[PDB]
């Protein structure tokens, strides 16, 4: 729907979004990470800090 | 603009969130959000 | 192999190490998907 | 010793000055 989320919080939107493009790296630094690609559920969730 | 007063009383306007108190810095991590609130609504 | 294994490699001396308890739990962000998309329980969330 | 040897390699592509954790498909020990 548009809506960027950086760190938990919605700091900006755009119009809603039907594909997105993109080509990320680290490099030379040898980091890995991983991309999700999920749905909106309900769920009890512990927080802290 | 963002003026911040810091380590005196201060009339503040923060992302939205208005009232009057003493905001300082810390040494404190949080990884998420962008500002914090109490049970009572509080900044 | 099956899934991903980790590996401590410090250059500043190239040292390869294993990785596997307290330095685990703050790299491995991966995990095996339960069926119907459920995160397992002992998943760290570190980011 | 085989898979040390596989990591020196694969770490070549580092930097001069770096302390990284690298995940992949590594062989491993057990199998
Ligand atoms: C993304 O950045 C975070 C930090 O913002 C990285 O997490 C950090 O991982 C290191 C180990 O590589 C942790 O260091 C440890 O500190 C304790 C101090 O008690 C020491 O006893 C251990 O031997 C080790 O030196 C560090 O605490 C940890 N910081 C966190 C979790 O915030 C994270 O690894 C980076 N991302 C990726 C993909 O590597
Ligand atoms: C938010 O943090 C930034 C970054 O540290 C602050 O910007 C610096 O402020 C000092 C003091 O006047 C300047 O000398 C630096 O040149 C500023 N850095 C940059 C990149 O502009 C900013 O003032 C802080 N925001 C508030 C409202 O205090
Ligand atoms: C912040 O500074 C105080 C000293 O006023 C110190 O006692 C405290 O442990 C510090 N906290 C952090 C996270 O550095």
């Amino acid at each position: 729907w548009g809506h960027f989320y950086i760190n938990g919080y919605n700091f900006f939107s755009t119009f809603p979004i039907d594909c997105i493009s993109f080509n990320l790296t680290t490099g030379a630094s040898g980091a890995f990470w991983t991309i999700a690609y999920t749905s909106y559920t309900e769920a009890l969730v512990q927080v802290e800090n | 603009l963002s003026v911040l007063h810091l380590d005196s009383c201060t009339d503040y306007n923060i992302y939205g969130r208005t009232g009057v108190g003493v905001i300082r810095q810390t040494n404190s991590t949080l990884l998420s959000g962008l500002y914090y609130t109490s049970l009572s609504g509080d900044l | 192999v099956y899934d991903v294994t980790y590996y401590r490699v410090n250059n500043k001396n190239t040292i390869v190490s294993n990785c596997t308890d307290q330095c685990a739990s703050y790299v491995d962000n991966v995990f095996t998907t339960q069926p119907g998309g459920l995160i397992p329980s002992d998943f760290s969330f570190n980011n | 010793n085989l898979i040390e040897n596989f990591l020196l390699n694969y770490s070549i592509r580092l930097p001069p000055n770096s302390d990284v954790v690298l995940g992949d498909y590594f062989p491993t020990v057990q199998p």
